[PDB]
This record gives C-alpha cells, structure tokens and sequence, in this order.
C-alpha cells in the first residue's frame, strides 16, 4: 500500500552527512510532498523542512536553513535530505512523511500518510567499541533479583539475552544512556528468590555494530 | 511559531471510558489539523484527518472535534492496544507545530519500588572504574528521584537516571540510579547510599552497602 | 390542646420515585430531633412506630407505570394507619419518603373527614395520569387518584383496587408550583382548581396569597385542613437535598409562613413532609441545611410560631 | 453523675471514618451542647469542631471543614463526629466534652465538664499483625538487668509481664513508637545483680488484637 | 489560633503544699476558661471551670483565679492522687486551643539508674534478627540519654528510647534503649556498649558485652 | 490566563536609538495594557498607560502602540537612566497575566573575564568544611558556564552560580561558581580546577591549583 521505505540508520561523527534516502510507492508521486522530522530519544519531535515534488519549492524550517538540503530524484520516488555541520543535539530518529504537494495540480493534504519507519542517528564522534560486562549474581531478602551491567558499548544497540534467553520470566532489558566520554551503557534484571542457589544465569551479550559477544558465567564469592 | 499545547502532558486510564484529550493553539488553526498514535519506536500514524472524520483504517471510536482553537480527542471505547504517546499537530501555517506529548500510560493500583544498591565488580577494578549502580524495580507511577553520597555526602556527575514504558503484563515502571565513579574514589570510601523516594514509599526508601562488606 | 397534638407517622418508602436513598427519610427527621423540638411547646407527641413496607419481588410494570403495587400497597397500609391516628384526635404528621405515600395519606385523613382540603406546597402538581405521563414515576401521580372529577377515567393500575378519589377539584389549592408537563396543567385547567403558582405568590404577595388561600377553603365553611409539603417546593439553595430540585422555589421564610397561616386558622389537621432525600446533598452541610429546614417547617406546623409560643404562667415569678 | 460514656477504639487505613458514639447521661440533654477535640500522643490537643445540640449548629473548625462532620442524635442523648479523607496525622486520641449550648435557652458555660474517656484512633493502612520478640537476658557490672525487644507488631497495644508479673520491683513496661514501615516497636527492663545466675526470667508477652502470645524463655550462650 | 501557654511544663512536688500552676493567653481570653485532670489513659476531668469556682465533684482545694490573660491553678493540699497531665484550655475564641501539657510528677530523692544492656537471642538468629537492647531501671528524674557503639562507633535508626510514667510504690522510671539491627551486622562486630547518662550518673554509665562473651 | 510574551528577552543597546520592544498576546487584549520600568529591587513604575498615551510623570520618548495583540514599547531617546527591566502586562481578562521580562542592559564593548580559583582557609579547615570557589569580573556579556573537576573529575551539588546587574561605570558583569564540600573531600584531592567559557574566551579559560601548593 501507501508506504515509505527508509534507509537507513548510521552515525556521523560531528562531520559529513546522512542522505536519508526515503523511498516511497503505492501513491503516485510528484501529486504529493515528502517532508521530514526529527525525534530525539525522550523528546518531543520537530519538523523540519518539506519539499513538493511537483517543482523543487525547498521550504525549510527554523535554527537549520543552511544546515539542511532536500532535494527530489523523482525518477524514483525517492526524496533525500542531507545536513551541514552536524552536532551532537541531531543524536535523532529521521522520519520522512508525505504532506501532500502544496502546489496546484495536488490533492488536499494535511496530514502525513505514509509513515517511513525512521533512521536511528546518532552524532557522536566516539569510536566503535566492544562493550564491557560487569555484574555479579549470587541478605536477608527472599526475592533475590539478578543482572549484569554493560559498561562502554559504541554505538547502539546491545542484545542482553539470559541463560540464552531461555530464562524469560523477570526479563527486563534496558535502553541505553549515552555517557559524558559518548559511549553507551545499559544493564538488564532477572528474578531469583532466596531458594535458587542452584540456578546459573548468564547475561548473553551480543554488541553486533561491534560483532563482539560475552557470555558472563556469574558466581558470587565465599561467604563465612 | 504558533504553538500547540497539550493540556493532559500525561495520562493514565484504565481499560474503559471516554479518554478525551485537549490540544490548544496560539492562533486559529480553524479545522486544519490532526491526531496521531506514536508507539514507541514505530510509525505514528494518523488517527483523525481534519479535526474530526476518521481516517481510513481506523477501528471505531476516535472521534474528535475543534474549529478552531482549543482541540479534542476523544477515545471513548479506550481498548487497551492504544496506549502511546499521543499528538495533535496544527498544520495550516508555517512552520508546521506540533504538541508536546501525551503519554497515555495504564491506570492501576499503585505499585512499590523494590530498591537496592549495586558495587563495582573486581574485574571493574581490574579494568580501573567505578560504577555503583542502584535498581529500582516494578513500581506506579514513574517519579522516582534516587539522591546518593559520599557515606553520607551527596552525588552527581555520574548520576543518571532512564526509565522504560510501562509493562506489558504488570504494568510497571523502571529505574537505575545509573552512577559511574573512579577506582580511587571508591577505594577512599565505604558507606554507599540508594535513597529512593516514591509515592508509595512515604518514607524514602535507603538501601545502603559498605565497601568490602558483601 | 385542640392543634398541636400529634401523632408522627414515619413511612420508609421510595418505589414511587427513581432516586434510592429517600427511605432514610424519617430517620434522619427523627436523628434531627423532630419529636424533641416538638416537646418544648405543648406538643402530644405519640410516635406509632415506622410503618412496615414488604417488598413485592415481582412488582411487574404496567404500560409505563413502574413499581405501581408496591406504592398501591403501602398507601393502603398508610391509608389505614392515618384513619387510626385520626381516630385518635391527634394531627396526622406523616413524613416519609415520597408523595406516593400521600395517596393514603389524604384517603385515610378523608375516611375521618370527607369534606377537607388540600394546599399541595410542590415545586410540580404531581398529577400526572397513568396513561399521559411520560415517567411513570408515582412520586407524581398521588393527586390523579384523588379527584373524583377524573374517576372513570383512571386506569385499574394493580395496587390502587382500594383507593376511591375523595378530594374534590374544587377542594384543592396548589402554592408554590414552578414545572409542570403538560397534561397536568390541562387537568389543572380545566377543572378549575384554584391554584397560587409563584407567579401568583410574588403578584399577591406570600401574605395575599395565604389571604386568599384561607378564603378560598375557609372563606365557604370552616373545615379541616391537610397541608401536604414537599421539600423541594422551597428554594434549593435552602433545601438542595431532594429528589428533584427545581431552581425558583420559596423562600425558606415563606414556607415557614404558610406553614405558619394553617397554624393560626387552629385547623390544622394532617401534615405530610414528604422527597427528604440525606443522600442527594453533595454535601453533608447541604443535608444539615435541608433537614434543618424541614423540621422547623413541621415546628411552625405546629404552632412553633415564630411570633413565639408559651405556657399560660407568670413568668415575672 | 455528669459523664460521657464514649465508644469506641477503632484504627482506620487512610480510608473511611469512626463515627465515635458520645453517650450523654446524668445531665439534661439539649440543655448543653458536646464538641470533639484531637489528642496526638506526646502532643497538644486541638479542638477540631461543637454542636449545639438545642438545634443543629454545626460550627467546625479551621483545617477540616470539610473533612469533619457532626450531628445529634437526641432521642438517646449521643452526639457524633465522622471524618473525611482520613490521614496519618490524626493518630490521635479523640476526646467528646459539654461546651454548653451557645443558644438563648441554655445555661452559662464556657468549661467543658463531662470528660469522655477517650477514643483510640491511629490512622494507618497496616495490617494487623503478631509481635516478634527478640531478647537476649544472660560484663564486670555488679547491676545487671534484663529485659526484651517486641518487634513489628499492629496494632497498639502489647502486654508484657515478667516472669508472669511475679517479678515486679524493676519492671517498666513501654509505650511503642510507629515504624516508618507503620508497625509498632516496644521493649521492656527488669533489674536483677550480678548475684543472680539462677533467675530464669521470661517476658510474657501478649498483644490482644492479634490474640497472639509469646512467653518467651531466655538463656545465654555459651562463655570461655 | 491562640496559643496558650503553660509556663510550669513539668511539675515534681511532694505530698504537701500548694502546687501554683501558669497558664498564660495570647490574647484576652478574659475568665473563659477551664482546668483539666487527664490521669494516664482515662477522661481528663474538669477541675476548675470558668477560671474559678470549682464545678460539681471537685474535692477542696482546687481554687485558681485569672481574668483576662495569665491564669492561675492552685493545688492548696496536694493529696497525692492528683499526679496528672494538667490541662489549661481557653474556650471563647476559635478554635478553641489547649495547653501544652503540665506533668505533675511526684518529688522525691533522686534515684540512680540501674543499667545493662542485652544481646539478641539464638532464637532470634535462628530467625535472622538483632534487637542488642540496654535496659534502664528505676531513676529519678526521668532524663537520660543513652549512646550505643558499633564497637565504639555510634548507633542509631534502631535505637528507641521509651519511658513509663512514676512508679506508684517506690516512684521511680523507665527506659529501654530498644535498638534492632540485623544479624549479619550482629555476627560482625563484638563489644556492644550502652552508654547512660543521668543527673546522678557523675560518670557516664557505661555497660558493655562482647558477643560470644555471655 | 492569556500568556504574554515579550519577543525581546533581553536587549543591549547603547544610549542613542530607538529601542523598540515587542509584546504579543494569546488573544485580543485589544488596547487594554501598560507597560512598567522594574529597576532592581524597586518600584515597578508604569510607563504607558493603555497601549499608549504615557501617563503623568512621564519624561519625553516612551510612545507606544498596539490594538489589539502584538504591542510595541518604544524608547526612542534612550536615556541610560532607563536600563532596567521591562515588562508588559495585559490587563483585560482575568487573571490578568505578565509579560516575561525585557532585561535592557548597556551596549558596549565585550569584556574578558579575569579567572581564578580559590581554596578553603585553615579557619574554615578548623571548622571542618570546604568551599572552594573561583572568582569570574568584569565581563561582557552575561554568559559564562564554568565547571569544576575532582583531579579532572567533574563536579555538582556544591557548585552555584550567581551574577549581579551591570555595573554603572565599567558596565560589566559577575559570577562566582559558588561550590561547597567537605573537608574530607578537600583532603583526598590536590589539583583543584575551575574552567571559565566566555565568548571574548575563545579558548575555555582553565585556573587551577593543588591543594597544599598555595
Ligand atoms: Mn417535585
Ligand atoms: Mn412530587
């Protein structure tokens, strides 16, 4: 049907850009108009620019004039939009969406209709780095939890998986925190009680931007 | 700039009855804008196209009404599928405003944080840091402020606070007191402190380790 | 002595009117100290107990009236404990509850008295028919069955097998009405019953109207006098704990002013306080206010005056 | 004689209210009029609201308006007083006394001279629980006492007697305090010396409300 | 809220002669007031009622004079049944405020604290508790303080002072330092101090164990 | 509760011009507001009194317009006497709300600030804590964020900022960063950092200093 096919997350560090390519079908196009917004993580979104596709009209938004380009590759349904000067507030989910050309011959539109399915973008300058596991997993409580901690991953994500996924109950994986170094850290819990000193769990970490993966056998230490 | 407020930020209702919603303008929109259903990590989708009249895949109560200031939403048969983060959007003007955000959370009976405070690990302080993390754990609502210190002098700097949605089966809340020290000053210190504060907890719930204790 | 002397009558009832909560009438009227406030003045006050009101469970409706043999039932059984304490001389104080109950409350005060009078103080005239209501709520049809003039035309509704009209149109003087549907005012056309609605009050005056009203019954023949009284017939800034609160009533002072006139006739003679509802107040302070109101209604009932009241004694002594 | 007989002691969550019964007797009723005062223990009291009870004058107090009702109920010479949106801070002993009828029939009285005995209201949300007694009773002291902890009992009160209350000189039974958990803590000595290795000495504890009953024997361990 | 005032908070006077009490008005009360009896536990009886005049079950000598600010209670022949929490309370404003609270003790001479302080049980390990509670005995007057030490470094958020009220026969009080810990910080630590300090303690009085001593 | 808004937030402009300043409203106050001259810590004076007209005591050059919903405040004759707060205020509907805040400072050429840090005293160390806090003057414009550093650790919770009006001769600005600690705290660490960042700084401006080296 209506959609739009994006492509495709990838982080710049403060430097050149990303060409989202945002391809669309099952509308006709240059009888409609794609637009773009940005959405931080935890934040509210901001559009910021639309093109038509009947005849280039830029339009642009605020604080980025300059900074953005949008342009059309109406051989295909495409649109792209590129950015200048990159920063380390764009760390941003891109959505195109299609607002309807605002030209003559097209219909009314008001409203987004296709939804792309968004391009993870994060501008961090930091290295891609394995992460670094540190837990630990056995005092009077009887509801004893468990978890590992994920310490210094670039970039997202992680895939925290527990005694290889197969302990699902109590499972509760965690997005990340982008640190002050701009690397990345997160951690994940399960649930014990007191009454399983015979359960071996293992975080099953798996960092594929960095395609590295620890399987952290936990044990508590001598007690007495 | 015309700005768009959302008068319910946030929203918490049970399976059931009508969760009519309010968006504002700071001029006349008159008719001219829409409503979505923003999922958490998804596609927000339209749910009603000009201030009213239903766009095209939607299920059956997502009425709505405007023209031309002050916008409602109206969810009258809640089914429980819709809980996201919602916004109006005024259109007819540029640049193009959106709102601000209304999280429509499940409303249940209010949960208690289970709370408890977490060590570096010696294959950290082989590898050098400090990271005493506190983890709190299934509990309604969301605020949480988690204060921590220096056996007994407060922290920042380190402190970082992230939360998830709400869950899916009991419908609970998240936090780590996500907090990063160095080696050193762990080893200069040994009283560290988790003080939890929610509205279920009506004193603030510390939970506290020495250094080399556990 | 003659007047106040007083048999109290509580009647728990509510399947008349929609609005549950109306059968702790008489227990708050009673928890207010209605029977102590009596005491103080010359009041021979005889509680006879509540009445019981056994419950139909197959109550079946009619066309459009609901609940009709549980209020046909009840209104007999006050019909025969009215007639009782009229027996005993004393001024029937029947205070429920709703105006089903006043069905009985008139029929029984007329098996003593067949040629009395009726001052309907309501907010509504409260007769509507079985066949042209659109309610079919008998908290509003007690007068349809009393009237002689609209015999044969009153459906055989279970329940009211007993009830013979015994008022006549003629007979009846309503103050204080301000809603009325329609085809109870067509009945109240005519029949040409004399009637002093708050047009009326405010053109005379309270004072030219009670004038009136006493010349209307008492100006023919001295007679008894059946003082019927809703509470919502007042002002719901006075009274808002009721059934049905209608903006515009009396004010509190010209209730206790008519109330006051049927005193000073000294033929009073069956008094009904009827839609006290403790349970519609959205405060309890609205409550308080309410039944405060109502008891000092049944007080200058009574002849709690506010002119005063006395023992005939020196008191210089 | 002039006396309120009150009724009665009662513990609600934060939830609904005591209606406290304040049976009037000995003086003639509606002659006077009966008001409500708060007693928080270790603390002043407060007036919290008098009726007349000639005719209904309601007259309450500042801070709850509101949250306080009260009526008559002068067939049986009783007056009462509810609450609304009940709160932990009115864990307080609520007392009824004769203000006077503020009226015109209604003889002069400023003074308050009936007292009621009292109502024991604590408003908290625990539940009703068991006591937990933790003791130890066996170093160069020739004055050595005794005594034991009662833990994590609800409500208020405890008993604690000493070997069965034959032990007497040196018993000193306490009043609890409210955890921040909301459960109640107490504790109690007895004084023995130095001299006195063979006095095996118990608590004998008891709290009603749970009807739960703890005698409990104590011995030291083992020296050198 | 007028607040009133009673200037002897606490009061020790023996079987004997006038025991002068203070109750003192913010404002001008002006004879409108009255004088109460609350024994522990009981109804706290009118004594005096419009500043004067003695009402209806009074004994004899229980005379008190005011109009309008500073007020006056005389107990002219003490008799030692009268050992009560005293209450002024003004009545003609509103609301209607009391006093503070005027402890009539009985005087005598003042008696030294008979202190030591006692482990958790075995019986409370096998349950997983420690409750180490110092328990303080028959002094006069009521005021001590009692320290704890984790082997000489001070305790507290278990630590719980509780006094009874006078003795009748020898007239004397009541603390336990009721102290609750957890096992895991019981098995840890050894010499368990109770530190008392009374008015005739000179020495703070010091009583201590180790576990595994007893 | 209409909002107003001051398009000006703050204003810096030499005595000379015309120093126009905008105030627009959520609605039509349609001619129905004033504006005010808040020096600091004084009398808010009205200057214009309904969207014009300038009322009684008013010197030469404060007209203004408006009628009806983005107004203007015209200082065309600035007169360096004026630099104070400004502020708008609708009045015709209720409640009656208040512009934002239209800081006028002076205009002139932009100062560097001269930086540097500061220990704790021994007086201080003898009364157990620590301040250490660097010293930011004579500045142009406001804007400076300093941050501190635990050996190059960074540092919150103590740290406060705080800036005065602009001076009357100089014309410049202020800041201390404002930090507290223990002495502890103090001990523990040497190299004590404060890092200024002005817009004259092009690099961020560090000062420094050991413990025990001053
Ligand atoms: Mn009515
Ligand atoms: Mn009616």
């Amino acid at each position: 049907q209506v959609q739009l096919v994006q492509s495709g997350a990838e982080v710049k560090k403060p430097g050149a850009s990303v060409k989202v390519s945002c391809k669309a079908s099952g509308y006709t196009f240059t009888n409609y108009g794609i637009s773009w917004v940005r959405q931080a993580p935890g934040q509210g979104l901001e559009w910021m620019g639309w093109i038509s596709a009947y005849n280039g009209n830029t339009n642009y938004a605020q604080k980025l004039q300059g900074r953005v380009t949008m342009t059309t590759d109406t051989s295909t349904s495409t649109a792209y939009m590129e950015l200048r000067s990159l920063r380390s507030d764009d760390t941003a989910v891109y959505y195109c969406a299609r607002e309807g050309a605002y030209g003559y011959r097209s219909p009314y539109h008001n409203w987004f209709d296709p939804w792309g399915q968004g391009t993870l973008v994060t501008v961090s300058s930091a290295k891609t780095t394995a992460p670094s596991v540190y837990p630990l997993a056995p005092t009077t409580g009887s509801s004893v939890t468990l978890g590992c901690l994920v310490k210094g991953y670039f970039p997202e994500p992680v895939t925290l998986t527990w005694n290889s996924g197969s302990l699902s109950s109590g499972v509760h994986t965690f997005p990340a925190v982008l640190q002050s170094d701009l690397y990345t850290l997160s951690s994940s819990v399960t649930v014990t009680s007191s009454t399983w000193p015979s359960q071996s769990i293992t975080c099953n970490v798996a960092h594929p931007a960095s395609s590295t993966k620890v399987d952290k056998k936990i044990e508590p230490r001598g007690p007495t | 700039e015309i700005v768009m407020t959302q008068s319910p930020a946030t929203l918490s209702l049970s399976p059931g009855e009508r969760a009519t919603l309010s968006c504002r303008a700071s001029q006349s929109v008159s008719s001219y804008l829409a409503w979505y259903q923003q999922k958490p990590g998804q596609a927000p989708r339209l749910l009603i196209y000009d201030a009213s009249n239903r766009a095209t895949g939607i299920p059956a109560r997502f009425s709505g009404s405007g023209s031309g200031t002050d916008f409602t939403l109206t969810i009258s048969s809640l089914e429980p599928e819709d809980f996201a983060v919602y916004y109006c959007q005024q259109h007819s003007l540029l640049p193009r405003t959106f709102g601000g955000g209304t999280k429509v959370e499940i409303k249940r009976a209010d949960a208690a944080p289970t709370v408890s405070i977490f060590p570096p690990s010696s294959e950290q302080l082989t590898s050098g840091g400090a990271s005493v993390v506190c983890f709190l754990n299934n509990f309604y609502p969301k605020d949480i402020n988690v204060k921590w210190k220096i056996d007994g002098s407060e922290r920042q700097n380190g402190v970082l606070n992230s939360w998830t949605d709400q869950d899916s089966k009991d419908s609970t809340y998240s936090m780590s007191s996500t907090l990063t020290l160095t080696k050193d000053e762990y080893e200069r210190h040994n009283s560290y402190t988790c003080e939890a504060t929610h509205k279920t907890s009506t004193s603030p719930i510390v939970k506290s380790f020495n250094r080399n204790e556990c | 002595a003659k007047s106040r002397t007083i048999g109290i009558i509580g009647a728990p009832f509510s399947k008349g009117q929609p609005r549950g909560g109306v059968e702790e009438g008489p227990t708050v009227l009673r928890k207010a100290g209605l029977l102590e406030k009596l005491k103080e003045q010359e009041c021979d006050v005889k509680d006879y107990g509540d009445l019981p009101f056994a419950d139909i469970p197959n109550d079946s409706p009619f066309q459009i009236v609901k609940n009709p043999r549980s209020v046909g039932k009840a209104s007999e059984q006050l019909a025969g404990k009215v007639a009782e304490v009229k027996k005993n001389g004393r001024i029937s104080l029947v205070l429920g509850g709703d105006h089903s109950l006043a069905i009985g409350s008139i029929s029984g005060h007329a098996r003593v008295h067949p040629d009395l009078g009726v001052i309907w103080v309501d907010a509504h005239t409260d007769i509507n028919t079985p066949l042209t209501t659109t309610s079919g709520n008998l908290h509003g049809q007690p007068v349809s069955f009393l009237l002689k003039e609209l015999k044969g035309k009153i459906p055989d509704v279970p329940g009211f097998s007993w009830v013979t009209p015994c008022i006549s149109a003629k007979d009846i003087v309503y103050i204080g009405l301000r809603d009325v549907d329609p085809g109870e005012h067509y009945i109240l056309k005519t029949l040409g019953i004399k009637y002093f609605s708050m047009t009326e009050v405010d053109r005379l005056g309270i004072g030219k109207v009670m004038e009136e009203t006493l010349s209307y019954l008492l100006g023919r023949k001295k007679r008894p006098i059946h003082l019927s009284f809703d509470v919502d017939g007042l002002d719901p800034s006075f009274t808002p704990a009721t059934g049905t609160p209608v903006v515009g009533g009396l004010t509190y002072r010209e209730g206790l002013y008519i109330t006051e006139e049927i005193y000073k006739t000294g033929l009073l003679s069956g008094l009904d306080i009827m839609e006290v509802n403790p349970s519609l107040g959205k405060t309890p302070e609205e409550v308080t206010r309410t039944v405060n109101t109502a008891v000092a209604i049944t007080l200058a009932c009574f002849g709690l005056a506010r002119e005063g009241n006395h023992k005939p004694i020196d008191y210089l002594n």
